[PDB]
């Protein structure tokens, strides 16, 4: 209504800076080509600092010469003209931190693309903020549940584990972690800050209908009241790119240094890479390793290692990363991955050919692995999958010995019987997230054997079937193993009898 | 007085400084400026004429004025040591950040010293049992002499560092000193956790232990310079005290990464593949003085990362010749879940003679060696046909090779949240007559998983035992 | 209220067509001769600042 | 203690020639042969310009800076020798760029604050006047030295005006406005 | 075109005098710019192309690259002593070493200093770097063997006196 | 290109008329769509058999764009469109054509899909239409993007390519998309270079394409029309 012009005649009030618009930093820009551009003048200017073209483009400024300044673009060329005024912010790249971003989905500078008005931001942050020191720091203690099954079973996560999701194209990469944030809305519903999660998802040169599917999809499971989206779309400047993973790091950082525990994604770092190689070469620097600039292993570690637990002298806030890296054909060697597993705590490997015999998640146990996460995993889950990683390798083992058609003894033909049951049972469709006390009982059945006289086609259906029979019946065992985290051995014998019971049919 | 400079160019963390007194300090002296962060260090790298050189950062540029005011301190780094360093977590420049008060040494060493001469160097043949089987049977390690974990991505290195820690540091008796390179940050605050919790660290007793870190997270000058930090504190308590020096270095790799990436923006010509034209000589004058004096002995074990598993890359070839035990760090043999992923082959060692081992020793080691590389030879016509188109010596070889793989990998006390499985210290001599008695052939009966992530050859007939009361 | 959120959306651009019919209103003025003197008096305030 | 710097390129002779010149001033007698060299160079347009050509030779070139003094004494103390090193650099073509340059750096040392008043059409000289003298009086200028002030015509601007000098600018003109104006609209 | 390489303002001030200081520099050059063992050196008109020079703190340095502006000098050691303007004396040497009878049994560098610590060096002569490699008439067919000591080296790859052969 | 505000926040068939393309691999409404196979397979029959058939379904049109065309073939194709009734001389031709041909230097070809792109913005944007957009070739388009950073003088970066090959693919692909008004739904031929995937410009292209379609031969050698393999042809919207 007229209500959008009269906060927008407020904002006209403040358009009150022309009466004290006397800024020390205007000058002429030399030349401007290439997604770059040299500007003259600017004697007072900061490194890395934000300033503002004539044509409203906004850049940064990264090089420092006697005589020039070299300004990196935020945009496209073809609006910033010769000659024209450069005034500078008076700031290093700051972007708006707060609560109010929830729900909202901005570009790299905080400006929001929803459509839905300004952002109550509770404060501006630094990009290239220091990571914190080894001091005021935490080993992780606290779960992350994932809600999908292999994952809480196998590599659980910390909060604060830097845990990376590597993959392949259309591999079910993105899935894996929008489950995660579909799952951390039985706690976002709830009350506890500490059981709370706060989820911040990192879409960069991707597409925009990719995007706006996901944050509709977001809203259909009611995710957005805990969501913030940086988009950084294909579509959109290199630097713009580059920059957007700092800024939603800074973001998560507001949230852990208000002791708060927030998940940040990133999809992806390989593009990230891409446009931080073309920045670098349209700098005229020189390549190394597969036409990379050397410093893009310090650009993806100065970026991750701003996630971490803090201490109790913090206020114990948290910060989980999770980067999703697209490989090439299921490579391994690439110079771009390598420099990424050496950084992060551990791997999810999704193997192509496991998705393309429809198991999903395509999960390769034997290369996917978590460092530290056995620290936090929940209690109850690590004292069923104790023997499960163990047997899983096992029928590994078996699995590619069980090809040439001879046949074998009793022991090892059990383990093919139940880690075929096994691995028929993780599969798990996107948007169905499973609860820890959810979990346990198919892992107990998983164990004690009482899958190999299904059949291997009617595992589907029996968890579904088994799980509402509980919810029916059990449902005490299951406030048990939500309250406690933790089996007692009566819990383990009534949990063995409320399994064998539907385990009879 | 006061040698006034000002800030004429910034590219990143490469600074110029233009002088108007022509009283310019020399090269690798330190530089520094008053931020509103408080101050920042520079190191001069280069005279670039008319009064003005190119420095070096020492810590992120961020908001930084050309023109601004230089101060210069006249000389280069110098570094608290002593006793008062131990125990204490400190910074490139020098800072403790363990926040327990500055280190009030008594003396503060420049770190660009130069290394020991020729008249000055020690030979030695010290073997140091380290309770790992694949070390103790295939590279020997010499006290004093100087270790390489060469490693791909993630496949081990630091764990094997902790493994090395925990078996030597204590029953050591000089002294030692981590530091943490490029590393996880995470990772150098859980080292901290254990050597608390070891008692190494003894925070208000006695430590014998010092810790200079600085990670990937800190711009790559802090970087290049982190290890000379550790180097001076380490030769400190290798002269003055003339002391048995532990030096783990992690990750090597990352000096010369940080060489590399200042360098296209120090006016050099890039070099061979994207590395810095001065490789050679930073890596020899930063090894030089990692050494073995009259006055003192270091044993330095140094992690080398492998940039995407390309030993033929020039920083892990031009590492190969610092060296004196070479151990290579498969990815295949920990897919295999080899553990520790050891190349049985590629390790070699300057001890490891019939007349320093023992002939024995020797003589078992060079049967393992010949029985792996005909198993790796026939391993493309196992790859084609398997195991039934051999020969029945040469599947007998293959099959015994097989088990001995599996009897390579040892039980990590580090590992053990891995594992679940207790380390295994596994002593020297029991592990000679062991891979005696699997050269001879007096196990063949025991099938090969029995061998598997095992410790003795009486572990092996320990699990071979289980399986046979639990497979049955 | 998703047809709330549309009409809003639909005030809002149809207010920026206006927007253009304001500027197309602001063009043809002397205020581009009066407004110099808004700049003069303006500048006067802006450097009496100081 | 340099002046006002000519940042490298081109200025550096310029710099240099000021700066061992300024040891002993006589940089209004060097400024003022500067002018008259310069002039003379304007005075004679055909081959004056279009004899600063790098395909001549060392020899011609330096009989050129022969003409030079050979027109009476239009060169006078450090800068003929200038020539001689800017004849044997070749760097004879960018000798505009060094005359505009050290009259830059001169009438910095006198603080001619050169400035500007953009506007899209010329206006009257009451306007001019009293800007005039508001930013001379302002904190601007320093006193003690001066203050010029050129209108420009400007149509890529909508009308108003804007104030420049010591790279340090107000606008309040009309274009920016409705940029503003259109920003503040642009939101839902 | 582009910026030349003698045209900083601690050079061509002095020109702009007429004192005319580059003529002068002909046994020895000042140090524009020393970085990375690597001394751009103005002056030095009458140094000689692979000469050795000295510096003034003490050490010592090949000229290499003839630049018409200045020479290029590398260095044989740090250059953690060498500043901006210092005085380049000129040796006056093509790169010699000591050679004779007692430099058996001693451990030297390149430039023939005892690094072994045993004293001195008792040399014969002093020959040039860069000597000229033999003609073809000054020659000798390689016939008398080189005892390697060695089984299927002598066997079947068999060394004489006289030849080179590559331990590749 | 469009906001993320204008983005149709989800993506419906795109209903063509070919049982097996409705069947296997559906087309997003507004997609991507990476067609294979050389030619002699009647690529171009099958292509002019999906003008008609979204001529006679949804009634909005199509743009063809060949970017490097070989002009004797692009002289046929024309010829033919002509002959098979698309293309009325007289009547209602219900294609607009952009030929960027071979001799035309890489500022040309790294332009001519953006004008093809222009024109089908148009006849989404103006009349509200699903405007079907078929260009090839996207790597000859990739070959004249890397060429004109190659004269430009930039440096270059992997495999030969442009360094803003991203950028340069996201400037044409986030123009193609849905709105509210309607929805612009490209088919574009890929060439696989040297018959390799990880190369970077198949590699990125793929980051784009929802739905792909093989025209195999085996199929076209048994006598099937169309020639579509069905195993291969895949959709990210078969779900
Ligand atoms: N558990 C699941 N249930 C149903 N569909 C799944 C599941 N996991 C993966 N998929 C399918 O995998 C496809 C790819 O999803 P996703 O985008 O996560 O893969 P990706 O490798 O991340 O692709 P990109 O990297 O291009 O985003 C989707 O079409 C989705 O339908
Ligand atoms: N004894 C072991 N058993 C199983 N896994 C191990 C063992 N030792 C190391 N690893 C694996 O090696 C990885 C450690 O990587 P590492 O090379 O130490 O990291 P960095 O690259 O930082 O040195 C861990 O993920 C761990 O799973």
């Amino acid at each position: 209504k007229a209500q959008p012009t009269e906060v927008s005649s407020i904002l006209e009030e403040r358009i009150g800076v022309s009466d004290e618009a006397n800024l020390n930093e205007t000058g002429r820009v030399l030349a401007v080509g290439d997604g770059i551009a040299r500007v003259f003048g600017l004697n007072n200017i900061q490194a890395e600092e934000l300033v503002e073209f004539s044509s409203g483009v906004k850049g940064m400024a990264l090089n420092l010469e006697p005589g020039q300044v070299g300004i990196v673009l935020f945009g496209s060329d073809r609006l910033v003209k010769e000659g024209e005024l450069v005034k500078r912010t008076g700031n290093i790249v700051d972007v708006p931190v707060g609560p109010g971003l929830l729900g909202r989905v901005v570009d790299a500078l905080g400006n929001p693309i929803d459509g839905k008005g300004p952002i109550d931001a509770a404060g501006r942050s630094r990009a290239q903020v220091k990571a914190p020191g080894i001091l005021p720091r935490r080993s992780v203690h606290e779960p992350v549940q994932t809600g999908l099954k292999a994952v809480d079973a196998l590599v659980p996560i910390g909060r604060g584990q830097r845990e990376l999701i590597i993959g392949d194209r259309q591999t079910g990469k993105t899935a894996v972690a929008l489950d995660t944030i579909l799952n951390q809305k039985r706690w976002n519903n709830g009350s506890d800050e500490s059981k709370k999660l706060y989820c911040v998802y990192v879409a960069v040169g991707q597409k925009r209908s990719t995007v706006a599917q996901l944050v509709q999809t977001l809203e259909q499971h009611d995710a957005m009241k805990y969501s913030i989206i940086v988009a950084a779309t294909a579509s959109e400047a290199a630097p713009l790119q580059y920059l957007a993973p700092f800024t939603a790091a800074s973001i998560g950082e507001w949230f852990r240094d208000n002791g708060k525990h927030a998940l940040i994604v990133y999809d992806d770092l390989s593009k990230q890479a891409v446009a931080y190689r073309q920045l670098s070469l349209l700098l005229r620097r020189p390549p190394g390793r597969e036409a990379y600039p050397g410093d893009v292993f310090y650009l993806h570690s100065r970026l991750l290692e701003r996630a971490a637990k803090l201490s109790e002298k913090e206020g114990s806030g948290s910060l989980t990363a999770l980067p999703v890296i697209e490989t090439q054909g299921g490579d391994v060697s690439a110079y771009i991955p390598t420099n990424v597993i050496s950084i992060t705590d551990g791997q999810i490997f999704l193997e192509a050919e496991l998705f393309y015999k429809g198991i999903r998640p395509a999960i390769n146990v034997g290369l996917s692995v978590s460092r530290v996460g056995s620290a936090a995993q929940v209690k109850a889950l690590k004292q069923v999958a104790g023997s499960l990683k163990l047997f899983l390798a096992q029928y590994r083992e078996v699995a590619a010995f069980a090809q040439f058609g001879s046949d074998l003894d009793a022991s090892t033909k059990q383990t093919l019987v139940r880690g075929e049951r096994l691995t028929q049972l993780l599969k798990q469709n996107q948007y169905s997230p499973l609860a820890t006390e959810e979990q346990v009982p198919l892992i107990y059945a998983g164990v004690n054997g009482h899958l190999d006289g299904i059949e291997l086609s009617r595992i589907g259906e029996f968890e579904s079937s088994f799980l509402s029979y509980l919810k029916s019946n059990h449902n005490e065992l299951l406030t048990e193993i939500r309250e406690k985290g933790e089996l007692s051995k009566e819990l383990l014998a009534s949990l063995k009898s409320a399994t064998e019971s539907f385990v009879a049919t | 007085t006061p040698i006034t400079g000002k800030v004429t160019a910034v590219i990143g963390a490469i600074v110029d400084v233009h002088f108007e007194q022509s009283e310019l300090p020399a090269i690798l002296n330190a530089l520094e400026i008053k931020t509103p962060q408080g101050k920042l260090v520079l190191e001069v790298a280069q005279h670039l004429g008319e009064n003005t050189v190119r420095t070096i950062a020492m810590d992120g540029t961020e908001g930084l004025v050309r023109g601004e005011k230089v101060l210069d301190t006249g000389g280069p780094i110098s570094v608290p040591v002593g006793r008062e360093t131990l125990g204490r977590i400190i910074n490139v420049i020098g800072e403790p950040i363990d926040e327990r008060g500055p280190i009030k040494s008594k003396l503060r060493k420049p770190i660009h010293a130069d290394p020991p001469s020729f008249a000055e160097q020690s030979t030695s043949a010290e073997i140091l049992e380290t309770g790992i089987k694949v070390v103790d049977l295939l590279a020997p390690y010499a006290r004093g002499g100087k270790i390489g974990l060469f490693g791909g991505a993630g496949v081990g290195k630091t764990v094997f560092i902790q493994e090395l820690i925990n078996n030597i540091a204590k029953a050591h008796g000089g002294f030692s000193v981590f530091t943490g390179v490029g590393e996880r940050t995470r990772e150098g605050n859980d080292l901290y956790r254990e050597m608390k919790e070891t008692g190494v660290i003894n925070l208000e007793g006695e430590s014998k232990v010092a810790l200079v870190f600085g990670q990937m997270n800190e711009p790559p000058g802090a970087r290049a310079r982190v290890a000379l930090t550790g180097l001076t504190i380490a030769e400190y308590f290798r002269d003055e005290e003339g002391q048995d020096v532990l030096l783990f270095i992690d990750n090597i790799f990352r000096f010369t990464q940080a060489g590399s990436e200042v360098s296209a923006l120090l006016g050099r010509i890039p070099s061979a593949v994207g590395y810095q034209p001065t490789l050679a000589t930073d890596m020899g004058l930063l090894q030089e003085r990692i050494t073995t004096t009259k006055k003192g002995s270091v044993t330095s074990v140094q992690a080398v990362y492998v940039p995407a598993d390309d030993l033929t890359d020039p920083a892990p070839a031009t590492t190969f010749a610092h060296l004196d035990a070479t151990t290579v760090l498969s990815r295949g043999i920990s897919e295999l879940g080899i553990y520790p992923a050891v190349d049985p082959l590629d390790s070699k060692s300057r001890l490891l003679d019939a007349a320093v081992v023992g002939q024995e020793h020797y003589d078992v080691a060079s049967k393992v060696q010949e029985t792996l590389q005909t198993y790796k030879s026939l391993q493309d016509i196992i790859a084609i046909l398997g195991m039934d188109e051999l020969s029945e010596q040469d599947k007998l070889t293959v099959e015994r090779a097989r088990k001995i793989q599996r009897f390579l990998s040892q039980p990590f006390a580090v590992a053990e949240v891995f594992t679940g499985i207790p380390g295994k210290l596994v002593r020297l001599k029991d592990t000679v007559a062991s891979f005696k008695a699997v050269l001879e052939g007096k196990y063949d009966n025991i099938p090969e998983h029995a061998f598997y992530m095992v410790g003795g050859i009486e572990d092996v007939v320990a699990k071979a035992e289980k399986l046979a009361a639990e497979a049955n | 209220v998703r047809y709330e959120a549309s009409l809003r959306q639909l005030e809002q651009r149809q207010l920026a067509k206006s927007v253009i019919s304001r500027v197309q209103s602001e063009l043809g003025n002397p205020k581009f001769q009066e407004k110099v003197l808004q700049q003069s008096i303006s500048e006067i305030e802006q450097l009496l600042s100081k | 203690p340099p002046p006002v710097r000519l940042f490298g390129v081109e200025g550096t002779y310029a710099t240099a020639l000021y700066q061992a010149a300024a040891k002993n001033s006589s940089i209004d007698a060097a400024f003022q042969s500067l002018q008259k060299v310069e002039s003379t160079v304007k005075k004679n347009p055909k081959l004056g310009h279009l004899l600063l050509n790098p395909a001549l030779s060392l020899k011609d070139r330096n009989s050129v800076i022969d003409a030079i003094v050979e027109t009476h004494k239009n060169l006078d103390g450090y800068v003929v020798n200038l020539l001689k090193v800017l004849s044997e650099n070749n760097r004879l073509g960018c000798f505009e760029k060094i005359a505009s340059d050290f009259g830059v750096l001169n009438d910095a040392h006198n603080g001619l604050l050169k400035g500007t008043v953009t506007s899209a059409e010329p206006l009257d000289p009451k306007s001019f006047k009293r800007i005039e003298k508001a930013l001379s009086a302002s904190k601007l200028v320093g006193q003690g030295k001066s203050l010029k002030l050129e209108n420009v015509v400007k149509p890529e601007i909508k009308g108003g005006l804007i104030v420049e000098l010591g790279d340090k600018t107000v606008d309040l003109s009309i274009s920016t406005k409705i940029q503003k104006l259109n920003k503040v609209l642009e939101d839902s | 075109t582009k910026a030349q390489p003698t045209e900083v303002s601690s050079i061509l001030e002095e020109r702009i005098k007429g004192v005319s200081d580059e003529a002068n520099l002909n046994e020895t050059g000042r140090v524009l710019a020393v970085g990375d063992g690597i001394a751009r050196v103005f002056g030095l008109n009458n140094i000689q192309a692979e000469e050795l020079v000295e510096f003034s703190s003490g050490v010592k340095g090949m000229a290499l690259n003839l630049e018409p502006g200045q020479v290029g000098i590398v260095l044989f050691g740090s250059d953690r002593l060498v500043k901006e303007g210092e005085l380049v004396k000129r040796t006056g040497n093509i790169v010699d070493v000591p050679v004779g009878p007692g430099l058996l049994g001693r451990v030297v560098d390149a430039l023939g200093n005892p690094i072994d610590g045993k004293g001195p060096i008792d040399a014969a002569g002093r020959s040039r770097a860069q000597v000229k490699a033999p003609g073809i008439l000054p020659r000798r067919s390689v016939h008398e063997p080189v005892q390697t000591g060695l089984k299927a080296v002598d066997a079947l790859v068999p060394i004489g006196r006289g030849q080179r052969e590559l331990i590749i």
